[PDB]
């Protein structure tokens, strides 16, 4: 249940 | 580490938190 | 947090939230202790009784949180890891024995008014203020009853307790590198760290140089809350000269 965080930290 | 442990929002400002006083008052 | 309140914004600006990838989950508090570096407990990272065995990779931090699920745009500095370091006698085998581990992030973080580092205790501080009675502040995002989660970041304060009192409250065997803290049946209080909370700091403010300083981490505890348990924490000063030693050679 937690908000998407940008993608630029997951890559 | 200089300015370690001085909060932005509270110290660095002269403002209290609202219980930062109970642990003062602990220290005996 | 059991028995808690909200934090006030920027009451807590060390605070650091350890957060799984995939799945994008919690998994830890964690403290901020300069711009590179982040203070956590070792079972966050090693407990392999849970098959838990994270890599740098697995994980990143979120920096000047306050929400618990929001992702807080202008607010909230997400970093990755460089490196972890658990400390080498961390035993998990038995009793959490030296539970401390610190991550190094692969760039520094910019402080704000939201992100800010804690300090750590010196000899003499910990000498001064480490003493039964005397109270210190837990935050965390963990859960707010044992068996149920926060909007935002909680914060409880709780009186340190005397060492016979930490061991006879417990069949586990205590450590000089652990203390517990909490309040007693009579005294009518009540408060603890709860599942999640693992990691985030124990705090005090001395009232000689107005500085709040970390002298525990969230450790461990039997039941969340409980009458007649308390929680224990990492003894942070006692472990610090691996602390210094990571830093200095890395
Ligand atoms: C934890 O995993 C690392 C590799 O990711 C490995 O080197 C280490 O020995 C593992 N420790 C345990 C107790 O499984
Ligand atoms: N103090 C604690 N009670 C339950 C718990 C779980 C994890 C870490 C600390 C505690
Ligand atoms: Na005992
Ligand atoms: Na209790």
């Amino acid at each position: 249940d937690f908000e998407e965080i940008p993608e630029e930290y997951l890559q | 580490e200089a300015d370690c442990g001085l909060r932005p929002l509270f110290e660095k400002k002269s403002l209290e938190d609202k219980t930062e006083r109970e642990l003062l008052e602990s220290y005996i | 947090i059991v028995e808690g309140s909200d934090a006030e914004i920027g009451m807590s600006p060390w605070q650091v939230m350890l957060f799984r990838k995939s799945p994008q989950e919690l998994l830890c508090g964690a403290s901020l202790i300069s711009d590179r570096w982040v203070l956590t407990a070792a079972h966050c990272l090693l407990y392999p009784p849970w098959d838990k065995n994270f890599t740098e990779n697995d994980l990143l931090v979120r920096i000047g949180k306050h929400s618990r699920t929001r992702y807080e745009r202008n607010i909230e500095k997400i970093s990755m890891l460089e490196k972890i370091y658990i400390h080498p006698r961390y035993n998990w085998r038995e009793n959490l024995d030296r539970d401390i581990a610190l991550m190094k992030l692969k760039k520094p973080v910019a402080f704000s008014d939201y992100i800010h580092p804690v300090c750590l205790p010196d000899r003499e501080t910990a000498a001064s203020l480490l003493q039964a009675g005397y109270k210190g502040r837990v935050t965390g995002w963990g859960n707010l009853k044992e068996t149920g989660q926060p909007s935002v970041l909680q914060v409880v304060n709780l009186p340190i307790v005397e060492r016979p009192v930490c061991k006879d409250s417990t069949r586990i065997r205590i450590t000089d590198n652990m203390f517990c803290a909490g309040y007693k049946p009579d005294e009518g209080k009540r408060g603890d760290a709860c599942e999640g909370d693992s990691g985030g700091p124990f705090v005090m403010k001395s009232p000689f140089n107005n500085r709040w300083y970390q002298m525990g981490i969230v450790s461990w505890g039997e039941g969340c809350d409980r009458d007649g348990k308390y929680g224990f924490y990492t003894h942070v000063f006692r472990l610090k000269k691996w602390i210094q030693k990571v830093i200095d050679q890395f």
